[PDB]
């Protein structure tokens, strides 16, 4: 009743692995969701897939561009990523353009909320910064704060943390609560003292966002300003490396881990709610495997980003079969990112819910240390974005 | 400071919040 | 001796008439240069140009991309435009990846001052805030005043005001003026009262960016306080329709005409120079009747964009054929683009050099009160960025 359908795909990451979201990294999951495929759709149904260095920049439309010129004007079926903010917002407003699906684990700013026009074909399988500052804010009403300072490293490139602030400020200026606002290029020479001094003088919660060894070093003159202890609280988010929202965060075996340690009794670091089932155990083992065999020195697992992409793929067939389905063909993009809103599915990590708008629900937790003799951090709250309840533990 | 050291990025999105100093 | 040429060209502006340099408007002094040119190139030549809707947005890399895609690869000779700088940075980082020529009178932002990559094949004929932001730095030196208020309305769109006083911090900041800044958006809901509190507990020179009439009523309630009894220098920037002075820039047959009249008295306008040459007589006229007779009315001297177009097509023949008589072609747009920068030239209304990067040298004046009690403005004192010194008038 189906003829052999075929899609092109064009994934667009950075080729260099310094990112989490690296072509490397993200490919095997990729793979591994196009098996659980093609083993739903017609019979002999392929998958072409293009992976592209996006050089988290304008290489991303630069290829996509070239792309479509070089051979006749003939646009790939699906694209996946950028994950880097400043590369997807051209290549979405382009995918709307010309009425093809993009879906991304990234795309995390908060202008990319607006769909109804330039970032229309846009889905996120990721959760985006403002379900981040979603979550501040019900963390904020338990606590009945309502004034912050939000303190974070602009490096006028990138701007990650910068996006990821403004996630929480959104949210919190349309709500009511005040925020001061300090920002430092933590590429140059860090005046962590007019920081420190700054903080001691706007509000007693801070939220901040910078390199994990910045957050430290932060923490500590605070630490030598007596700041720690009860006087202030302070928030730092770490969403998706592993390596720094895991236990012992303050210890980095040197001189300053008896310091440092002290400093975090403080500190809270905010991060994603990870769930795990039987079968993403043999997901993450395939993954490392491939990025093993990839030279690549594997990091320790699978991150919000891999998962994501993979996640991304079955979204993107549920939603073709059901366009496929209703009479249309691979080409009405605007139907099939349609049909990714507004629903829940199984992903490889489970249940996965993406909003009315487009957007992945959120899950965070949030880690805080439980007993400053010995160093231990653990999950103190945890907040479901789709119920909308923050909720502490036992 | 509301514009910071720089701003790069010009003709990007970037223009739903300020910086400073 | 040599073949005749064809160039296609492809002009990227606003078809909308409300802005100073749409379509309508341009294209006349498009073409009058061209008549100007045929009789630099070999016999015979001739220019196709293609004239789109920019939509001062996202359409100008749209129709680039699918006109290029359409022809397979093929790609216009030159670009013109956009001027909107949110539609000039896409355009722009195409057409150096794809060696493309670009001159436009706008794409005034201090981000296009970086042309070593990514706009290394922008010309900006017509002069950018950065240069607007020295003559304030001579002003200021001048009046040895070493601290400032920068006070602008902020779209979150345009953004023009944004990037005018963006020009002027950046140049303060590497000399070492100090600068206290603040925004709102002239277009949601005003607030005077917030805004006059502001300046008043900050710096007593203000330099503000806004319309015309957000500035009045900024000065209004500014006089209504008592800072215009001479308290108070203030700035206000009107780069490119500046001729309310000569009348009285205050005057709007309002009711409130006669505090204004007042008020403006502590007030200050900087503008562009525009000088004056039989030519420019001429081409005003011509391009003032075409417009004329397509339905709108022209402010008697043609702007700075219109005349900036006429002088770009000049810059790009007077590069195209040096570049030919090397015998180099229309298709070396790099090459193309580095005849362009540091040399002098005769426009339309006189003079013309440009910088070594590429940038269009500035010519402003200031336009002050001179007499309170009828409400004179006159230019007091004007700057002349390529000798660098800044003069009143005798
Ligand atoms: C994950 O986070 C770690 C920090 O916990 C990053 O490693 C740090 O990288 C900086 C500069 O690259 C070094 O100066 C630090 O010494 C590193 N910390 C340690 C001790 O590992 C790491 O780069 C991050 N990984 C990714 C892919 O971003
Ligand atoms: C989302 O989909 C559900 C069906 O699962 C439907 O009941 C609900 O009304 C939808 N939400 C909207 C209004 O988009
Ligand atoms: C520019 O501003 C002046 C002063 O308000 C106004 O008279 C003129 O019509 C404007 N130019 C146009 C037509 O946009
Ligand atoms: C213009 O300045 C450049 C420096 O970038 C210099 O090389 C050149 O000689 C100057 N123009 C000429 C040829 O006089
Ligand atoms: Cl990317
Ligand atoms: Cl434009």
């Amino acid at each position: 009743a189906l003829p052999p359908q075929k899609i092109e795909v064009l994934v667009l990451l950075p080729q260099d692995d310094s990112y989490l979201f690296s072509l490397t990294r993200v490919r095997p999951a990729i793979e591994y969701a196009l098996r659980s495929v093609e083993g739903l759709l017609p019979p002999g149904t392929r998958f072409q897939v293009a992976y592209e260095d996006s050089d988290c920049g304008n290489r991303a439309l630069f290829s996509l561009v070239d792309r479509v010129a070089a051979a006749r004007g003939a646009k790939p079926d699906l694209i996946l990523g950028p994950v880097c903010e400043y590369a997807a917002a051209p290549v979405a407003r382009l995918a709307s353009h010309w009425d093809l699906p993009m879906l991304s684990a990234g795309a995390l700013a908060a202008g990319f909320q607006h769909k109804d026009s330039e970032y229309s074909h846009l889905t996120r399988v990721a959760p985006a910064y403002a379900k981040m500052g979603e979550m501040m804010l019900a963390l904020f009403r338990h606590h009945h704060w309502s004034r912050a300072a939000l303190v974070y490293s602009d490096d006028k490139l990138e701007r990650n943390c910068y996006f990821t602030l403004e996630g929480v400020h959104e949210v919190f200026q349309e709500e009511g609560l005040h925020t001061s606002i300090y920002s430092f290029d933590e590429t140059k020479d860090l005046d962590l003292e007019d920081i420190v001094r700054n903080i001691q003088a706007s509000e007693r919660v801070v939220i901040m966002c910078a390199s994990s060894d910045t957050i430290r070093s932060i923490m500590l003159v605070a630490h030598r300003h007596g700041m720690t202890s009860g006087d202030y609280a302070f928030f730092n988010i770490e969403l998706f490396n592993s390596s720094s929202y895991g236990d012992g965060s303050w210890k980095r075996g040197d001189k300053h881990d008896f310091e440092a340690k002290q400093a975090y009794s403080s500190l809270q670091t905010v991060t994603l709610l990870r769930t795990v089932k039987p079968e993403f155990e043999k997901f993450s083992m395939e993954v490392k495997s491939s990025v093993e065999k990839q030279g690549l020195n594997m990091e320790d697992y699978v991150n919000m980003f891999v998962e994501g992409f993979h996640d991304a793929i079955l979204l993107y067939v549920l939603a073709l079969h059901e366009v496929l389905r209703a009479g249309y063909s691979k080409k009405d993009g605007g139907k099939i990112i349609q049909q990714t809103w507004n629903r829940t599915f199984e992903g490889i990590a489970g249940q996965v819910s993406i909003d009315a708008n487009g957007d992945r629900y959120g899950d965070f937790s949030v880690i805080a240390m439980t007993d400053v003799e010995a160093g231990t951090q653990e999950v103190i709250g945890d907040y479901f974005g789709k119920e909308g309840r923050f909720e502490m533990r036992p | 400071s509301c514009f910071g050291g720089r701003m790069d990025r010009i003709g990007a999105q970037s223009g739903l919040g300020c910086n400073s100093f």
